[PDB]
């Protein structure tokens, strides 16, 4: 199938026509993306076939013909890109300074940009272009507004 | 069943469009995945 690096979109036709479920990142011939976007389950390209490598619920991240890729950080002071997929939409690259989501385990950037969950898979980028982690699990806020996680995996 | 399309390559762009704050949430995460605020 299609196996050159860059942000790819993740589809349906389970649903009404073809529908955006997600997004993913593909590098060194390994797709990366959400686990609530594709639920572990197979995925197509062309005439290629895709199979899951690695996943975990909890870090809500899955990997597809090889280990997690990813290992850039947020170095916690910098501003980010989002490059955003939206559903029927030209990839946008949207430029923001992260917020912080506080835990009991450590500190993670967060970014607080609106976009349908169709969206959720998308890249966030630090200023030399490494994928630092992606965007699509977080939390509403009191206005219906959206912060997500900057959610990035371990690489081996 | 699945599928995937290219979308772009992955790369930073000057002068994009600039917006969105930056929250300092105190959030937990559960077991399923999901995150929610703590108060
Ligand atoms: C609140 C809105 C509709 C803001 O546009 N977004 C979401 O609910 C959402 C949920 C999961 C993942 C992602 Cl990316 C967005």
């Amino acid at each position: 199938g299609e196996t050159t690096d860059g942000v790819y979109r993740v589809m349906t036709r389970r649903l009404l026509g073809s529908t955006q479920v997600g997004v993913g990142v593909m590098q060194e011939g390994v797709f990366h993306t959400m686990w609530h976007v594709t639920k572990g389950a197979a995925l197509r390209s062309g005439e290629g076939r895709l199979d899951p490598y690695w996943g975990d619920v909890k870090q809500d991240l899955v990997s597809y013909c090889g280990p997690w890729k990813l290992d850039a950080a947020w170095d916690g002071l910098s501003e980010v890109q989002l490059l955003a997929v939206p559903p029927g939409e030209r990839a946008k690259n949207i430029q923001t300074l992260p917020g912080i989501f506080k835990t009991k385990d450590g500190d993670i950037g967060a970014v607080a940009l609106d976009y349908p969950a169709g969206t959720s898979g998308s890249p966030i980028l630090d200023k030399c272009g490494r994928v630092i982690g992606l965007y699509g699990n977080g939390v509403v806020i009191k206005n219906g507004s959206y912060v997500s996680a900057i959610t990035q995996g371990k690489r081996e | 069943d699945m599928y995937i399309e290219r979308a772009g390559d992955i790369t930073w762009e000057k002068d994009a469009e600039v917006t969105g704050n930056s929250p300092r949430l105190d959030v937990a995460l559960d077991e399923s995945g999901d995150f929610s605020l703590v108060e």
